[PDB]
């Protein structure tokens, strides 16, 4: 892939970056319970085989 | 000899003097400064205009009368069309200054009158309808 960065092409001055990936680790992307279906039961006086 | 009444500021290639002002207002204790590293966003390397644009702009003068309500200005809009200010203004995406606001209004020993002068951060006001 392309690898230049902006100090390659520009004049730039220092900024420090104190900003972090934490969010986007795997552990951190995958994090959430996510539904992944619905079931239905019932409880009645069934006398079919359907019910 | 030296007094709380007289003052001289010189930005630029622009000096006041005043002999009759009431010491000086460093808003919230902190003189302006530049933007350190450890502070900063934008990466590229700023334009730092320094004495084109960093220099004592008159506006329009104004009349108090006895019936005068008031006024009010917005920064850095009153400037926006002053020399240099105004166009590395216009030539950026991002900007950001610091101001000496000097307000200017002599009369005599005989007239009378109190203005206040506030400078208000993000001054948002009411709209007329
Ligand atoms: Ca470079
Ligand atoms: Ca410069
Ligand atoms: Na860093």
């Amino acid at each position: 892939s392309g690898q230049a960065v902006p100090s390659d092409v520009i004049e730039t001055r220092h900024v420090v970056n104190y900003k972090t990936r934490s969010e986007s680790t795997l552990e951190s992307f995958f994090g959430r319970s996510a539904c992944v279906t619905i079931l239905e039961v019932e409880n009645f006086n069934a006398t079919t085989d359907a019910d | 000899g030296y007094s709380d009444r007289v003052r001289q500021i010189t930005l630029g290639n622009s000096t006041i003097t005043t002999q009759e002002a009431a010491n000086a207002v460093v808003a919230y204790g902190e003189w302006p400064s530049y933007l350190d590293d450890k502070e900063a966003n934008p990466i590229d390397a700023p334009t730092e205009p320094d004495v084109s644009s960093n220099r004592f702009y008159t506006l329009d003068s104004v009349q108090w009368k006895s019936t005068s309500r008031g006024w009010w200005w917005k920064l850095p809009d009153a400037l926006k069309d002053m020399g240099m200010f105004g166009q590395n203004m216009y030539y950026h995406y991002l900007g950001r200054s610091g101001y000496t606001v000097h307000v200017q209004c002599n009369a005599s020993k005989f007239h009378q009158g109190a203005l206040g002068v506030f400078a208000i951060p993000e001054y948002v006001m009411a709209c007329n309808t």
